[PDB]
């Protein structure tokens, strides 16, 4: 996340990292229940093996209260197209429940048409993660949440030098120097709505970080809603 | 004393009583609205119905028994930041 601010205990308990072989953080997640991760198809494709930890604030030292949980199904979307990033999108079953507790908690899914009336209808959403603090930095080490205004698919399609799907939406700045970066991927994109957050996207890719003239593209939440239902139905082995 | 509007009744420094689906000072204001006002009173989810609203609510919670507000199941319902 580039600019924005740590988030505070407690004030991002969704937030998910997927950490590599190396127990490495390489892209973000959000929490959708005991067992089920949200994270980006894309992500997939970047680690040989991958765990899920949870609870985690700074990554410099082990706090406590931090949860490594292994991933027992990946149901990647069978439609992610790899030029595009079109259904950049994934579910991840865990082996072992969440325990949630403090700064660990599952993040709303919105009903669709309601979602899609009054959530995506809001100036801004939230994103989040342990990414590059700046385009030229390097990963934080704290988690940190952005406040990103929501911008309309006119202006998102003819911001950007690639196809913008309508299983994406762009959010962020124009010029202000704001913005998801890299290892942010996966992670959450909530809406706000009377005290409760839901999810809304999921941080998908960009052209650089807080470049001028481009946005963050997210995978549009409300257009999988449907399909994250039907993964989460399967719950546990039969 | 005709201040009270929709057929509320007028008494007085004036007051008004409304009729059921009517509020504001004088009932001049619909209590029954759709999901674009308010999200039609709804905690959460709103959603019509034969132009009428049904409000519902996301994993963890229940619907109360006003049909509005949204309970939660537990001391971690979803989308809620972390008091402790
Ligand atoms: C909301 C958001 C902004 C954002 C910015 C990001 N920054 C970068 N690069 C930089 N400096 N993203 C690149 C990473 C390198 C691979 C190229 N790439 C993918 C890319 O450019 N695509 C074009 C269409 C389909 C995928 C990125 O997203 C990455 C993820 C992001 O998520
Ligand atoms: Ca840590
Ligand atoms: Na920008």
């Amino acid at each position: 996340i580039v600019g924005g601010q740590e988030c505070k205990d407690g004030e991002c308990p969704w937030q998910a990292l997927l950490i590599n072989e190396e127990n490495e953080g390489f892209c973000g997640g959000t929490i959708l229940s005991e067992f089920y991760i949200l994270t980006a198809a894309h992500c997939l494709y970047q680690a040989k093996r991958f765990k899920v930890r949870v609870g985690d604030r700074n990554t410099e030292q082990e706090e406590g209260g931090e949860a490594v949980h292994e991933v027992e199904v990946v149901i990647k979307h069978n439609r992610f197209t790899k030029e595009t990033y079109d259904f950049d999108i994934a579910v991840l079953r865990l082996k072992t429940p969440i325990t949630f507790r403090m700064n660990v908690a599952p993040a709303c899914l919105p009903e669709r048409d309601w979602a899609e009336s009054t959530l995506m209808t809001q100036k801004t959403g939230i994103v989040s993660g342990f990414g590059r603090t700046h385009e030229k930095g390097r990963q934080s080490t704290r988690l940190k949440m952005l406040e990103v205004p929501y911008v309309d698919r006119n202006s998102c399609k003819l911001s950007s030098s690639f196809i913008i799907t309508q299983n994406m939406f762009c959010a962020g700045y124009d010029t202000k120097q704001e913005d998801a970066c890299q290892g942010d991927s996966g992670g959450p994109h909530v809406t706000r709505f009377k005290d409760t957050y839901f999810v809304t996207g999921i941080v998908s890719w960009g052209e650089g970080c807080a470049r001028k003239g481009k946005y963050g593209i997210y995978t549009k939440v409300t257009a999988f809603l449907k399909w994250i239902d039907r993964s989460m139905k399967t719950r546990g082995l039969p | 004393c005709s201040p009270c509007q929709n057929q509320g009744k007028c008494k007085d420094e004036y007051t008004c009583t409304c009729l059921e689906g009517f509020e504001g000072k004088n009932c001049e204001l619909f209590t029954r609205k759709l999901c674009s006002l308010d999200n039609g009173d709804c905690d959460q989810f709103c959603h019509e119905e034969q132009n009428s609203v049904v409000c519902s609510c996301a994993r963890g919670y229940t619907l109360a028994d006003n049909g509005k507000a949204c309970i939660p199941t537990g001391p971690y319902p979803c989308g809620k930041q972390t008091l402790e």
